[PDB]
């Protein structure tokens, strides 16, 4: 009964998402000149992991990242300098992900122990100190951002996301909807909605205030293990185990272009965009970083620098930098 | 299926632009913030602080 | 035989030894990961090595044409080909003892081996090599025969040359050799009985290490033994003895040079893990 | 630049504090335990939220033994976070031939806890890891062989119902799941009442696995 529903209303989404494609981004593009061949050199190699690393987060002043690593050590580095400034041990040496506060004040961690911990880096000893452990996924914790100095959101491998106030420790909003693992998560310039991308092979677009679903986006055949905005929040690219790149634009609420190649059989592991969201960064499996463009598909450039599968990867807010991290325990600035 | 047919129904009665609108407002905004960009036109290493 | 069989045979060594030692050396420099305790090891043998490669060429010219190249650099040359033969076989010695210490001792021996590695190494091989040396740098000068300008370790009698062919024998051979041979044995008995793919393949590689130190450096000490024990009166045969025990050492001689270019592929090349990082490093 | 000089200076500490770390990391045994239908939440953390992470101490070495029991979500998505473990500790229940999942009724519990050993074992993050396999419930099994002939699961059981070699039948079944016998190890035990017998296996076990990646990183191979 309920099925026959929901079948039609599918139908009509689709006939009402096709009645829009008007003309492809493809064959309005042909007219603007490609993107030179982009060549970054690598300028820092920040040593110092030793086991592979799993996330960075750049800074909002775009010279302090941190990057997390499963020896059990989440580091905070100077770029400009190289210098370590912190290195914060962790209770589990299983960390998926780590987060950089906006305000720069804390840093979020978590992974295997289901677990976001919130480190205060600004205390007045001098030392960094777990600010709030937050529980309640059920299943591991692979991505979390904050919204401010008081609000985190996470998602995990229960195939939820949740809304949290790091004040109380508690879960002001939970979002459901995702069939399968969700695994990335990207924020909103703006903060007030987030896109997630699941193990479902479908991304969706939720509301952080309200707490729904605001639209739902499919078209990646495997599973999706990056996403992330574009710099004005009206779009957003996907990196999926396919060995494809998508993006899918909010407004008119279904994919524009496909960025993939047949020499290219391994999936992606992060994705990330310029300031101007002309390139689209990309960490795949086969150990190295392909830069895109956004705006026509093609193929500028490559930064392959790193002796293992490039896990991580992040763009400054100024611009001036993209950070790859890998497997191979090594962090690199590119520009 | 109650929620998930009500769901459907809420995504269903949004307000979906062109696609080629929205690639023009994507293409104005990759070209209105190109100078602003370190990475397409590199910065002169004087003001580069890497 | 003579002029033209050395120069020919010091220059195939001289071909293999600076590309195998220094393919060996560019994997190690080009090297993101960290470095192990074999890692160093490999390092310390391929310097070494190198140096005695380098040496090589000044040998082979004068065995073309006798030493013209001066008094200083025959001491330079003398004094460097020490240092490269005395640390190669020490290296090979410290290298065994570290395998022994993580075949037998693998859980409990971590930090024995880096004390070990870094600070014995120096202490115990470097040091020593140029402490030997330094009589080189006393005893080595230029001297004419005949119309011909030769040099070497010349001494004031034959006690000298007794005395230090016996230290030779006793710092290259015998120190190496024992540790070599009492470290790689107990390595092989722990791994004769396991039918392991991997212990197999291990147990084959000792034993080719064991087979390629001893008939290197054998015939080479045999016969400088040989030649002591004729110089000192004990042994007296006719002049034709001596003249075979001494175009014995001069054959074997090379024969032990090859162990400039036969230790890159023991130590670096054979192994699976250096493979891997010799291709990482390639791209 | 006496902010940078202090900057560098707490950079180098924290760096050789950083390497320390590591030293005693290196200096440690992990290993992941595994199982099918128990979980693997048997005897093996008896002896001595979402992974349970149990310290122990054996002949002066550190262990670290890792439960994903709680991990209900999909294992391919995390399962590369283990690839480095020393090794793998499965655990079978003998007496679970003729029992069935609750979940599907025409599903053998051991037939299952055969894939998921399979399924392990020729991973491809765990190509070098050794598993030492754990057979539980040996006593239980005994008495149940009598009652009920082991052919539930093995039809092809052309044996006597004898604990002895009915117990060899089905080690040489798990050990016959390995693709790649060359590079890796499996190492079987029959866990028994006394607990200091269960974790003397795995020293030796671990003890083995330690000495091959140290020939393999010596050199000698
Ligand atoms: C001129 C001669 C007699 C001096 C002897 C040279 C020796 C002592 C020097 C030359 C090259 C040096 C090696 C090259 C680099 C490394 C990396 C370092 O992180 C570990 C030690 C190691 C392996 C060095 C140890 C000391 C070394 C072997």
């Amino acid at each position: 009964q309920l099925r026959q529903e929901a079948e039609q209303l599918k139908n009509q989404i689709r006939d009402a998402r096709k009645a829009c494609a008007d003309a492809t981004l493809s064959q309005i593009t042909n007219n603007i000149d490609p993107v030179g061949r982009i060549q970054m050199r690598t300028r820092r190699t920040l040593r110092g992991h030793l086991a592979k690393i799993y996330a960075m987060h750049w800074g909002t002043d775009s010279r302090l990242l941190v990057s997390a690593s499963q020896d059990g050590k989440l580091i905070i580095w100077d770029s400009y300098t190289t210098n370590k400034v912190h290195a914060i041990p962790l209770r589990s040496s299983w960390v998926m992900t780590c987060a950089y506060a906006p305000s720069g004040n804390y840093v979020a961690c978590g992974g295997l122990d289901n677990i976001c911990s919130i480190y205060n880096l600004k205390t007045r000893e001098g030392n960094v100190r777990v600010s709030r452990e937050l529980a309640g996924h059920t299943g591991y914790l692979s991505c979390c951002r904050f919204l401010d100095d008081n609000q985190i959101v996470t998602s995990s491998g229960d195939t939820t996301c949740a809304l949290w106030d790091i004040e109380t420790g508690q879960q002001t909003t939970t979002f459901t909807g995702h069939t399968g693992d969700v695994m990335s998560l990207s924020l909103a310039p703006d903060t007030r909605l987030f896109v997630s991308g699941a193990c479902d092979a479908s991304a969706k677009l939720w509301d952080v205030r309200e707490g729904m679903c605001r639209q739902t986006f499919t078209g990646h055949e495997s599973d999706i293990n990056a996403i992330c905005f574009f710099p004005n929040g009206n779009a957003f690219a996907t990196g999926s185990d396919d060995a494809t790149c998508r993006l899918f634009d909010l407004r008119a609420d279904q994919e524009l272009m496909t960025y993939s190649h047949d020499n290219i059989i391994c999936g992606i592991t992060s994705v990330s965009f310029s300031k101007s969201g002309r390139l689209l960064l990309a960490g795949y499996d086969d150990f190295n970083c392909n830069v895109w463009d956004a705006l026509k598909a093609d193929r500028a450039g490559v930064l392959a620098g790193h002796d293992n599968r490039v896990s991580c990867l992040g763009v400054t807010d100024d611009g001036m930098a993209v950070a790859t991290g890998s497997w191979d325990s090594f962090l690199k600035i590119w520009n | 299926a109650r929620k998930l047919v009500e769901q459907l129904k809420m995504e269903a009665n949004i307000d979906r632009i062109k696609v080629s609108k929205a690639a023009a407002d994507l293409m104005a905004y990759c070209e209105a913030h190109a100078k602003e960009d370190p990475l397409l036109t590199p910065v002169p290493a004087s003001e580069n602080p890497f | 035989f003579n002029k033209i069989f050395l120069p020919t045979i010091y220059s195939i060594i001289f071909l293999t030894g600076i590309v195998g030692n220094g393919l060996v050396i560019l994997v190690m420099g080009y090297q993101k990961k960290l470095r192990s305790m074999t890692d160093k090891y490999r390092l310390h043998l391929s310097v070494a090595d190198l140096l005695f490669v380098i040496t090589l060429p000044f040998w082979a010219v004068d065995a073309v044409a006798n030493w013209y190249f001066g008094n200083f650099l025959c001491k330079a040359v003398h004094v460097i080909y020490t240092v490269s033969l005395y640390s190669s076989v020490l290296i090979l010695a410290f290298i065994s003892l570290d395998r022994y210490l993580a075949i037998v001792h693998a859980t409990n021996s971590q930090r024995p081996r880096k004390l070990l590695a870094e600070k014995v190494v120096y202490v115990g091989v470097w040091i020593p090599a140029l402490l030997l040396t330094i009589p080189d740098f006393i005893f080595a000068n230029v001297s004419e025969a005949d119309d011909r300008y030769i040099c070497d370790r010349f001494y004031p009698n034959d006690l000298w040359v007794v005395v230090f062919q016996f230290q030779h024998i006793m710092v290259g051979l015998i120190l190496p050799g024992i540790v070599i041979l009492s470290c790689y044995c107990i390595i092989i008995s722990k791994l004769s009985h396991s039918k392991g793919h991997q212990k197999r393949k291990a147990l084959k590689t000792t034993v080719i290490l064991i087979l390629a130190f001893f008939a290197c450096w054998l015939p080479y000490y045999i016969g400088i033994s040989i030649d002591s024990f004729i110089l000192l009166e004990i042994i007296k045969q006719g002049c034709e003895f001596e003249n075979t025990v001494h175009k014995w050492i001069s054959i074997t001689e090379a024969l032990a040079f090859f162990h400039c270019c036969l230790n890159p592929i023991l130590y670096a090349f054979l192994g699976a893990k250096f493979k891997t990082s010799a291709q990482h490093a390639l791209t | 630049s006496a902010e940078d000089k202090a900057a560098v200076e707490r950079s180098k500490m924290i760096d050789r504090n950083l390497r320390e770390d590591g030293e005693k990391a290196a200096r440690e045994v992990k290993l992941l335990l595994l199982g099918a239908g128990e979980s693997g939440k048997c005897t093996i953390v008896k002896q001595m939220t979402g992974i349970v992470e149990t310290h122990f101490t054996f002949k002066d070495l550190h262990f670290k033994m890792f439960d994903v029991t709680a991990q209900r979500s999909e294992r391919k998505k995390w399962i590369h976070c283990f690839e480095g473990v020393t090794a793998i500790i499965f655990c079978v229940a003998l007496s679970d031939y003729d029992l069935v999942l609750a979940e599907d009724e025409e599903m053998n519990r051991m037939h299952a806890s055969m894939k998921l050993f399979d399924s392990i074992c020729n991973n491809k993050w765990f190509t070098d890891t050794s598993i030492i396999l754990f057979l539980n419930k040996k006593d239980l099994f005994e008495e149940k062989i009598k009652k009920s002939p082991l052919t539930i699961c093995y039809p092809e059981y052309a044996g006597s119902n004898t604990y002895e070699e009915a117990a060899a039948y089905i080690q040489c079944q798990f050990e016959d799941l390995n693709k790649r016998k060359d590079t890796k190890e499996i190492y079987t035990h029959f866990t028994c009442s006394t607990d200091t017998k269960n974790v003397q296996f795995v020293f030796d076990a671990v003890t083995d696995v330690i000495i091959k990646n140290n020939l393999k990183d010596c050199g000698l191979f």
